[PDB]
């Protein structure tokens, strides 16, 4: 029976649909290691198996005294703990069946998993907004979609897994509410929002597009009960249960972020009234009373607007968020996110590489939502003329983009075969009629199909290597492997004693605690710009300097990446101007000057040419320790560095206050032991 | 799938239901009383083999009889 | 005179409203007398402490508006509006939404 | 305004966006590169290659005139199924948005081949 | 174990398998004739 078919052929694409979102993002775990990948990862890890041995209320009081020495960081208190939650419980649920899966292994399979989760809420969502015939082609779309894969391939333990899934739950629960106007499905999206809060800073973004998409439902005239009923439940729920996470506090409140959501309740009870005593009163009884409430309460608004932010009482714009509506301040102002190369402005290649086929269709899927606008669609509407600008600013957001770019261009692709496919109903000029549709709908097959292939070269070539490991292939095509970061950590782990501190830059911070267990002064949470300004003066000054940082910070080992052997472009020599503009930046570090280090000519370089202070500095000294003696290639001299391809000016040297621990079998990663206060009171000079 | 959470009725979609239900049956039996005109036809392939009057006078008879029967449920 | 405009409101109001929606009107006062109060300590005495402020001026409009919800879905003249949701699915809503709101203040008063 | 008036402006900014307007205006690349003939003069060069992560000005501008191309394609096809048309019209609209939605994708496909040596290879 | 080449080509088969049975479904559901009544 009909009924039956369609059930069948819902059922067989959506287990499709979530088979081939499951399988597609292995890759990773087939070529290396079931392995976390990346820096971040690790301290949701740590956390993770933490929360896993303790306990909840252990995890909430927890501070952490191995991390940001002497100060320690309050790790409760500073977290979103909804994906440690989310694995915990999966962990004992597992466990209590007896499935004792290691931690490990939930944890790098955990995104994968809500990934494909979210292929059946896209469904929903679609079909809410559509019909069945666009939801099947959105949860096909976004099965694949490479630019959600770049941030969930299994290994890529950390929020943003979670977070698009928490996202779309709480859009497909506010367009159930707006478009039912029910209490239950207004407190289910008030739980929804709870539960994203707890699990990813983004929840400003829902927090200011709700508003903003009520607020274009007032202007249209649109706006009515069931939006009241929606809105004020959702805000009021939203707010207190949001308020509970102890690193929210009372943001939502007192801060500017969440001013638009109040600003918009304040005007929807205005409303609200309005419309109730424009329906009571007579005309010349109403207009005298509209005019002078209005000329009261505008006023009122219009103080209290202004009272607000001039005594400061609300804080204003958090850096991070300023940054996100004027793409100049953090390049002049905060040069630790300048540095982060994940905060470039996006290229159309990157639009292209990241969605082809959804490039094209999404001017379609908006044009069927100003074709037939509806109190739902405002909302798909607002949300992609939204994240098709915030994208634009900072190619981290893409993630925001690509859900509603994959539903605009299932709507847009699933309303041409739904047009060309009724005049192919001859079962139950035409011939001229049917050739096109015909033709048409085969286009459309093969850009699908191109689609997919573009997909999977995609996923497989770009985003799948791991960043722990380094890999190259030898003259025969077999994969040489260095370890040398495992190495050197695993050393660390067993041959230094248990109390050592070790200094580093902040990237690695999270893998030295991770793997080496040892404690660290800075790290990638940049919770403390002023340490990690001290830890750039220590780098950047002359070795007679840094060990009065050294022995300040009562700092027992020191460690540094050089790639110069091995052709490593991330190492700490290109990190160095940056050290630099970071330990010049505190006022203690005002003799730190950039322009001190290049060349008269304005250019850096560490060959015979190079500034007589980077030829001297802690960093060029301990990166080229007798490196300068190293046959590096056969057609070039001693000393030749691989990613300078310079010949290095300073060759013979001794260190003063360091001797050398270990230094790894390619010279990847170099540990210092920062010498002891002599013994004799003699000077070393 | 029991369990309902359901407060008031909704007549109309009772009767859609129940409509549908008994579509159904009526569907079945009129693929029955295709049946019976496939047995009869049968029936008549087995009097053209035999030539005897009887089994085809006895079809015509049970035909009559269970379409018969089929119509008056139809038709009820 | 505003006093004889708001004398020919109260004289429809009054003929023309349910008991039970008086009844509800006079618990929206009763919720927004203790709410406006509650604000005119908290501006009096001062901030502190803020969490317990905070908690029970929010439970406040959060009883306000969900009886402002209940007050507009029983109404019949919005029958045509919340097509499928009958008062008691109303009311057992406005119950579930209470117990939540009832949750999170006991969460966020201490 | 009406709900066209909205869309089109809508349209015209993604044309915009897309071309990355935003990277132009804070990286502020040249429109056009050069690099040395072996016989020692410039050459411009019109791609950045090998940097997915990078553009010159008039690149981004060339690549989201396709996209456009291929997103209105649709919509003329979508109005050419019109029964009131002159059909002599509308085997043309059954033509431009055909030609549009083809050759549009096929260049910008090509276009990205030039980018990325190795793409798809 | 299963190589990634083995993968891919299995990934890129359950692709074009899914895209080709919406592209049936938009059939199943336009000669639907309880969808337009």
């Amino acid at each position: 029976s009909y009924e039956k078919q369609d059930t069948l052929l819902k059922l067989l694409i959506l287990s499709m649909a979530a088979v081939l979102s499951f399988s597609t993002r292995l890759f990773a775990v087939l070529r290396f290691e079931s392995v976390i990948h990346e820096f971040d990862p690790y301290f949701n890890y740590r956390t993770t198996r933490f929360l896993a041995e303790e306990g909840f209320y252990k995890f909430h009081n927890w501070f952490d005294d191995r991390a940001w020495y002497p100060l320690g960081r309050i790790i409760g208190g500073t977290i979103y703990p909804g994906l440690m939650i989310t694995s915990a419980a999966i962990y004992h649920v597992l466990h209590f069946f007896h499935i004792t899966i290691d931690i490990r292994n939930v944890c790098v399979f955990l995104a994968p998993l809500f990934s494909s989760f979210t292929t059946i809420v896209t469904y929903h969502l679609t079909k809410e907004l559509k019909d069945a015939g666009a939801g099947l082609l959105a949860a096909a779309m976004i099965a694949v979609v490479p630019g959600y894969i770049s941030r969930s391939v299994a290994g890529s333990y950390d929020n943003e897994g979670i977070a698009i899934f928490c996202m779309l739950l709480t859009y497909y629960m506010w367009i159930k509410a707006v478009k039912t106007g029910s209490i239950c499905w207004a407190a289910k999206c008030a739980l929804a929002y709870f539960y994203m809060v707890s699990s990813w800073g983004g929840y400003v973004f829902l927090i200011n597009l709700i508003p903003l998409h009520v607020l274009v439902l007032m202007l249209t005239g649109r706006f009515s009960h069931r939006i009241y009923v929606a809105y004020c439940t959702v805000y009021c729920l939203g707010t207190i249960l949001s308020m509970q996470i102890s690193f929210v506090g009372f943001q939502p409140v007192l801060s500017s972020e969440h001013m638009a959501a109040f600003g918009v309740f304040g005007l929807c009870q205005i409303h609200a009234f309005v419309d109730y005593l424009r329906s009571k009163l007579n005309p010349q009884q109403f207009e005298v009373l509209f005019r002078s409430v209005i000329s009261l309460v505008g006023f009122v608004l219009l103080t209290v607007g202004a009272l607000l932010m001039l005594t400061g009482k609300i804080s204003p714009w958090t850096g991070r968020f300023y940054s996100l509506l004027d793409p100049s301040y953090a390049k002049n102002n905060i040069p630790i996110i300048a540095s982060v190369s994940e905060h470039q402005p996006t290229t159309w290649s990157s639009y292209y590489f990241d969605l082809q086929l959804l490039v094209f269709m999404f001017p379609v899927g908006l044009y069927y939502c100003f074709s037939n606008l509806s109190d739902a669609r405002i909302f798909i509407i607002m949300y992609g003329v939204t994240s098709m600008y915030f994208s634009a600013v900072m190619v981290r957001l893409m993630l925001v983009l690509a859900p509603v770019m994959c539903i605009l261009s299932g709507i847009g692709v699933s309303q041409v075969l739904s047009t060309y496919m009724k005049n192919l109903d001859i079962s139950r000029t035409y011939p001229i009629k049917n050739e096109v549709a015909s033709g048409m709908i085969l286009v459309m097959a093969f850009f699908l199909i191109t689609y997919t292939f573009h997909s999977t070269w995609v996923t497989s070539e770009a985003y799948s290597s791991p960043s722990i490991v380094l890999s190259a292939r030898g003259g025969d095509g077999s994969r040489i492997i260095f370890d040398d970061f495992r190495e050197a950590y695993y050393w660390l782990r067993h041959n230094t004693p248990e109390d050592a501190k070790v200094m580093s830059w902040w990237d690695y911070g999270y893998q030295i605690t991770a793997m080496a267990n040892r404690t660290i002064l800075v790290d990638n949470n940049t919770w403390n710009n002023t340490h990690i300004s001290r830890v750039g003066q220590a780098m950047a000054s002359t070795e007679e300097k840094a060990y009065e940082i050294m022995r300040e910070l009562d700092v027992s080992y020191v460690l540094v990446i050089f790639g110069g052997l091995t052709g490593y472009s991330s190492d700490d020599i290109n990190k160095f101007l940056w050290m630099v503009r970071i330990g010049g930046s505190t006022d203690t570090g005002k003799h730190i000057k950039e322009n001190d280090y290049y060349t008269p000519t304005g250019e850096f370089r560490v060959d015979r040419e190079g500034s007589p202070v980077l030829l001297n500095c802690l960093m060029y000294k301990m990166c080229y320790y007798r490196f300068g003696q190293v046959y590096t290639e056969a057609k070039r001299p001693p000393g030749f560095d691989r990613v300078r391809n310079a010949e290095i000016g300073n060759k013979d040297f001794e260190l003063d206050v360091l001797e050398e621990a270990y230094t790894t079998e390619h010279w990847l990663v170099r540990i210092y032991k920062v010498k002891d206060l002599d013994n004799r009171g003699l000077s070393r000079t | 799938v029991r369990l309902d959470f359901s407060i008031t009725k909704d007549p109309a979609a009772e009767a859609r239901m129940k409509v549908a239900c008994i579509t159904e049956q009526v569907l079945t039996l009129v693929n029955k009383r295709i049946g019976l005109y496939r047995h009869f036809d049968e029936t008549v392939n087995r009097y053209k083999q035999s030539r005897d009057i009887s089994t085809l006078n006895s079809g015509k008879k049970s035909l009559e009889t269970e379409h018969k029967a089929l119509t008056s449920e139809i038709a009820l | 005179s505003v006093v004889s405009v708001i004398s020919r409101f109260l004289e429809e109001y009054l003929s023309s409203t349910p008991q039970r929606l008086k009844l509800l009107d006079a618990y929206l006062l009763y919720i927004l007398l203790t709410g406006a109060l509650q604000f005119g300590y908290c501006l009096l005495v001062g901030t502190f402490p803020f969490n317990s402020f905070l908690s029970g001026f929010i439970s406040c409009v959060g009883s306000f508006i969900l009886a402002v919800c209940l007050r507009i879905q029983i109404n019949p003249q919005n029958k045509a509006d919340f097509q499928g949701i009958s008062p008691e699915r109303a009311f057992a809503d406005f119950l579930f939404a209470s117990t939540i709101l009832h949750l999170v203040v006991m969460n966020f008063v201490g | 305004p009406s709900a066209m008036t909205v869309y089109a402006l809508v349209v015209v900014s993604y044309f915009l966006i897309t071309g990355g307007i935003i990277y132009d205006v804070i990286v502020e690349p040249p429109s056009v590169g050069s690099m040395t003939d072996e016989h020692g003069h410039q050459r411009p060069v019109a791609f950045l290659a090998y940097r997915v992560n990078g553009q010159y000005i008039m690149e981004g501008l060339a690549s989201s005139f396709l996209f456009t191309m291929g997103g209105l394609g649709f919509i003329i096809l979508d109005r050419s199924n019109a029964p009131n048309i002159p059909k002599l019209n509308r085997f043309l609209l059954l033509f431009i948005g055909f030609v549009c939605v083809l050759l549009s994708f096929f260049m910008a496909r090509v276009f990205m081949r030039m980018k990325l040596p190795g793409y798809l290879m | 174990m299963i190589t990634d080449v083995q993968l891919a080509i299995f990934a890129n088969m359950l692709g074009v398998s899914l895209f080709l049975l919406v592209v049936l479904y938009h059939y199943v559901a336009v000669n639907n004739p309880k969808k337009q009544e």
